[PDB]
């Protein structure tokens, strides 16, 4: 089915930014509600934020909140991450993922169809 | 488990005692232990290896109980007032912490 | 035209509660937001809180934040205002009257049809 | 006065210069920058003597320049982000209460 892929990793000073993007294949992107999760070394995947189909609604996990923003373009088929602040412990691979369900939750298994991830390296 | 909102493996825990908040006035002390009835006494949660820390774990309990017990209610008419709403929240909460730290003692 | 009446005003002491009534009469009420407004002695009306047609949102003035709480009930062409926490200088005369546009605003503009009001006295004495 | 909402009597204050907000990194401070164009310069407002304090003068002139500005230019096929929002927000209550301090000195 569906397919999405993560763009827009990179190296980035502490107290810098990045734009991350998950671009989706099909066209029934604006239907769903779509999520990020960021996995840093020797951990799993946690919550970064998520949004509705049509966007009217977002979440945040706590230590993302105010540094964070996800938006996305139901018309490029297209969600995004602008991450400001970045914190060294901000270092992960981050996924994006579609949601399950109605409702925005914070749990792994509130989303699926994971992407293959990109990779956020904070450090000077 | 359980279906909320076309997902399913949703865990809906055993009934709770439900406790006596105490909000700093009389008035809103009697409304609640008056009202409390129409409130949850058990909460839907998912376990907790879907979760990387307590809040999230609980954020989703108190916003799903809360979203599913809305709907099953108001099938049988009734209406939570933006009172009601904030005493539900702080009731599920305290519930929700206490389904956490249950569930935790199979994970250690 | 439609006539506003509040009730439910009297004394209490500091730290009671009062609970405000202000009926419509007519036949569209829930057309309308609908808000609260005080006097007290020597000073002009000020804006107290508001909620729109549908009950959907509601706005408070800062000093009654977390202490007031306005409602309504479309069916009973009925607005409510409980009042927690209350103190002293709640002492006033308490106005409802009927929104004007579809904004829910603090001016004193922004609201007619004002009932004659109801006296709130929080004292101990 | 204009009329916003179905309710006439507001007030429309003289073009302002936006003030230069720094927010605290440089991906926000040039975000606003290069998009302050799409923000209102100037507020409307009510006579101060409809209100009792400036908070909720100020109140009323960012609720509703905020949302008089929504309509006219979502009509424009424009869309604003939930952080145009925020920013809008930040610039239009400081508009505001200078508003209010230069209405306030003719009571
Ligand atoms: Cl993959
Ligand atoms: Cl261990
Ligand atoms: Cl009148
Ligand atoms: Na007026």
């Amino acid at each position: 089915q569906v397919q999405l892929q993560e763009s827009g990793g990179g190296l980035v000073q502490p107290g810098g930014s990045l734009r991350l993007s998950c671009a989706a294949s099909g066209r029934t992107f604006s239907s769903y509600n779509m999520g990020w999760f960021r996995q840093a070394p020797g951990k799993g995947r946690e919550f970064v934020a998520s949004i509705t189909s049509s966007g009217d609604k977002s979440d945040y996990t706590d230590s993302v909140k105010g540094r964070f923003t996800i938006s996305r373009d139901n018309a490029k088929n297209t969600m995004y991450l602008q991450m400001n602040n970045l914190k060294p412990e901000d270092t992960a691979t981050y996924y994006c993922a579609r949601g399950l369900g109605i409702y925005i939750i914070r749990a792994r298994g509130g989303y699926d169809h994971w992407g293959q991830g990109t990779q956020v390296t904070v450090s000077s | 488990g359980a279906v909320v909102g076309g997902l399913g493996g949703y865990m809906l825990g055993s009934a709770m005692s439900r406790p006596m908040i105490h909000f700093g006035n009389d008035w809103e002390d009697r409304y609640y232990r008056e009202n409390m009835y129409r409130y949850p006494n058990q909460v839907y949660y998912r376990p907790v290896d879907q979760y990387s820390n307590q809040n999230n774990f609980v954020h989703d309990c108190v916003n799903i109980t809360i979203k599913q017990h809305t709907v099953t209610t108001t099938t049988k008419g009734e209406n939570f007032t933006e009172t009601d709403v904030k005493m539900m929240e702080r009731v599920v909460e305290q519930m929700c912490v206490t389904q956490y730290q249950k569930e935790s003692q199979a994970y250690y």
